[PDB]
């Protein structure tokens, strides 16, 4: 049975991780502060591998990551799972001020970009998905994170899982990967990183999370739109967010550690991803378990109303999904 | 899977407009993009320009070299794609390929990547000299050798077979001498053996297309 | 003339040759869409390397791209005699100029041996003569190198009038061929014994006469 109310003595639940994750967070903590003065909530944008690691020694609460943990994290650190919270979405950004349309890519064109072998804009592998549009002949300049990021595992996962005899093969995906030294490739720390550095020098092309693309667009970068494996291309809004988690969601196991990268739906948006938190088992006390469990289940729920996930552009869970997720909340204990 | 033909080649004046052909007898045509390359005689090959398929839009690219006065269409209908030359300049003799692709990125109709297949190749001559037919006469003859002479013609090309191209072994057709009158001479000679020479028919077969010259010769001894 | 080749290239037989393509970023080093394409004399444009490296199916391993910077080179190990050709680079360059080419290279095998001409004269056809022209025909083939003066000869005395002889080409099987044309009147034809046409192929003369 799931707490559906804090403790009333004062608690911190500490959080990091996730930039993603973090504006629609930094939404949550304070509603629910408002809510439970008792309860102060502090938040931080640092990445998933910082949220994975930091959950992991314990330095916080709940580490934010949009990735979910590896069998090798499961072994490493037993008590810890990842709950899913929210429905995100990555949009590929692009400094291209002389092109007014949503450009088509997919993965095999933007491996070949990431690896060195197209290095140029009008490339015919890029012109030929856009017909009628004018490239021009600028450089490609492919932009990667520095930190360890969900970001990075879902692009690598989306170049992997469409190209998986080659970027599959190497460098594959994970929240770190070795991004080929192609001429000209620079790592930034955070979405805001890439945000500012793909605005910094045009050519350049970015994996940027979808609660970033209003700073994106304000900024002029251009958003891909990305094929699916039916040959479809779309730019990420509520429905094609919709239509690729919809398939997944009788197939999300217990422990809710799935790839939704590049499903099936041909109306599907190919890269989606649950919102976890990465917490442990067990909590110092009562009334931090109660507590913790009493956000979470709160951020699933009344959190996941559409006046929170649309100021982000997040999808809310599925029911069968919530279901699994208060599973997972219920466990907390101490 | 791709045979490209093309046709039209010929005679044509300075400021004047001509028009070629090239055709595929495979099934892929409406596949590929089409190129037209061309080569001036001894010189290297240049690219003059494409149409993309149907699936891209049908659109086309030329060389800065001739871009407003070249247009190619393609008429997928009947495997057809055309090469529309105006305003033609004595640097535009040269010999026109049409080129195909194979299937390269899945979009070998958007841009042909490299060219796999060639047509034979047509000859322009853009001159203000005026056609002329040639006279063909013969070259009476262990072996022994007989032959065409191809005598007076202008322009290039002229095409020499024996016994309607049944006879192959031991042909030497010389290319043309270009002579001081502007006009052009050619021989064609075959070895045959001495036993042939009172048992077997010896015909030459001349074409002189920018004449509408087609010439038969009986050669004996 | 936009990408930039050497004219020429020559290899012993059994060794190796490599034919240099320099271009800018703008085609050889902004794209992997560089190929190679040989031309034998008379003949049509072969596909040879594409993506800068890979040989379409039929095209031997001796034949080798690579490619360093704006940079790309051809490489023909184990030179045999057919290998004698033209060689083409080219390159997409960007989505205004598109295709450009090198202008090509001609590569010579190195070893191979002096032939003399084979020469035959032909006199003016009687169907010629009828027509009122004369014209003697002396076809020279089978010679290396490729490089022959022709003299006429009108019985004892040389002519030099009337004369007209091609350059020489490259025959299929890399020996080299020319022909001669002399062109009298019938006058002239019948005023002489004889008419011979001299063939000196490397300080070696073959000579054949006709008469009259």
């Amino acid at each position: 049975t799931v707490a559906t109310t804090p403790a009333s003595s004062p608690v911190t639940l500490a959080e990091t991780g996730s930039t993603l994750l973090y504006p629609l967070f930094n939404l949550w903590g304070p509603a629910f502060h408002e809510r439970y003065p008792n309860v102060t909530i502090t938040a931080q944008g640092t990445g998933s591998g910082a949220g994975i690691a930091q959950a992991a020694a314990g330095t916080v609460n709940i580490g934010a990551s949009d990735a979910y943990l590896s069998e090798g994290d499961m072994a490493a650190h037993k008590g810890l799972m990842n709950i899913a919270l929210a429905i995100s979405a990555q949009q590929v950004n692009y400094n291209l001020p002389g092109v007014s349309e949503h450009l088509k890519l997919n993965g095999k064109v933007l491996a070949a970009m990431y690896q060195g072998t197209i290095k140029t804009w009008d490339d015919p592998q890029i012109a030929a998905l856009n017909p009628g549009v004018n490239l021009p002949g600028t450089a490609v300049v492919p932009l990667h994170r520095s930190d360890g990021s969900g970001d990075t595992f879902l692009f690598t996962q989306y170049l992997s899982k469409q190209d998986p005899e080659g970027w599959g093969k190497s460098p594959g995906f994970g929240t770190t990967v070795d991004f080929p030294a192609v001429p000209g490739a620079l790592g930034e720390n955070g979405n805001g990183g890439m945000v500012t550095g793909c605005a910094e020098t045009p050519g350049c092309v970015a994996y940027i999370g979808i609660s970033f693309l209003d700073q994106a667009s304000q900024r002029g970068l251009g958003e891909a739109q990305l094929g699916n494996s039916s040959g479809n291309f779309l730019l990420p809004d509520a429905q094609s967010i919709q239509a690729a988690a919809a398939g997944f969601a009788s197939k999300t196991p217990a422990n809710q550690a799935i790839s939704m990268i590049d499903g099936p739906a041909p109306d599907g948006y190919p890269i989606i991803n649950y919102e976890y938190a990465i917490v442990n088992n067990r909590q110092k006390d009562a009334a931090t378990a109660q507590t913790l469990q009493a956000f979470l289940h709160w951020a699933i729920t009344d959190g996941n109303k559409a006046s929170f996930l649309d100021q982000v552009h997040f999808q809310p869970l599925p029911p069968a999904v919530v279901k699994l997720s208060d599973a997972l909340i219920a466990t907390i204990s101490s | 899977e791709v045979q490209l033909v093309e046709s039209g080649g010929g005679l044509v004046q300075p400021g004047r407009s001509l028009r070629l052909s090239c055709t595929d007898s495979g099934f892929t045509f409406s596949e590929y993009a089409l190129s037209w390359v061309r080569q001036a005689p001894g010189k290297g090959l240049e690219w003059v320009g494409f149409i993309r398929s149907k699936a891209y839009g049908g659109t086309t690219e030329y060389a800065a070299s001739v871009k407003g006065r070249f247009t190619i269409s393609r008429d997928d209908s009947k495997s057809v794609a055309y090469l529309q030359m105006n305003s033609l300049k004595t640097e535009d003799t040269a010999v026109y390929f049409c080129t195909g692709p194979r299937p390269y990125y899945d979009s070998s109709g958007y841009y042909p990547y490299y060219f796999d297949y060639w047509g034979q190749g047509t000859l322009v001559t853009v001159s203000s000299a005026s056609t002329k037919g040639p006279s063909v006469f013969p070259l009476a003859p262990g072996t022994a050798a007989l032959g065409c002479l191809v005598k007076d013609y202008f322009p290039e090309p002229v095409t020499v077979s024996w016994n309607s191209g049944a006879l192959t072994s031991g042909v030497h057709t010389f290319p043309a001498v270009l002579q001081s009158s502007g006009l052009y001479s050619l021989s064609s000679v075959v070895t045959v053996p001495s036993s042939s020479l009172g048992t077997q028919t010896y015909i030459c077969n001349v074409n002189h297309k920018p004449s509408n010259t087609k010439v038969d010769k009986r050669v004996e001894p | 003339s936009a990408l930039t080749q050497p004219r020429s290239v020559s290899g012993s037989p059994g060794q190796s040759v490599t034919i240099s393509c320099t271009g800018s970023r703008s085609d050889v080093g902004g794209y992997d869409y560089v190929s190679w394409y040989q031309q034998h004399p008379g003949r049509v444009p072969k596909l040879m390397i594409y993506d800068v490296t890979k040989r379409p199916s039929g095209v031997p391993d001796r034949f080798s791209g690579s490619r360093s910077g704006n940079t790309a080179s051809l490489t023909i190990s184990g030179l045999q005699a057919d290998d004698e050709a033209d060689y083409y680079c080219s390159s997409f360059a960007g989505s205004s100029t598109y295709v450009v080419f090198g202008g090509g290279t001609t590569l010579t095998v190195l070893g191979q041996p002096k032939a003399a001409p084979s020469v035959t004269l032909f006199p003016p056809s009687s169907e010629e003569l009828q027509a009122n022209k004369a014209t003697l025909v002396c076809l020279i083939s089978d010679f290396y190198p490729g490089a022959v003066t022709v003299a006429w000869k009108a019985d004892s005395s040389p002519v030099k009038a009337g004369v007209e002889t091609t350059t020489p080409s490259k025959q299929s099987n890399n020996k080299y061929a020319a022909s001669s044309y002399l062109s009298l009147t019938p006058e002239q034809w019948k005023s002489h014994r004889s008419y011979s046409c001299q063939v000196t192929h490397e300080g070696s003369t073959v000579e054949k006469t006709v008469a009259p």
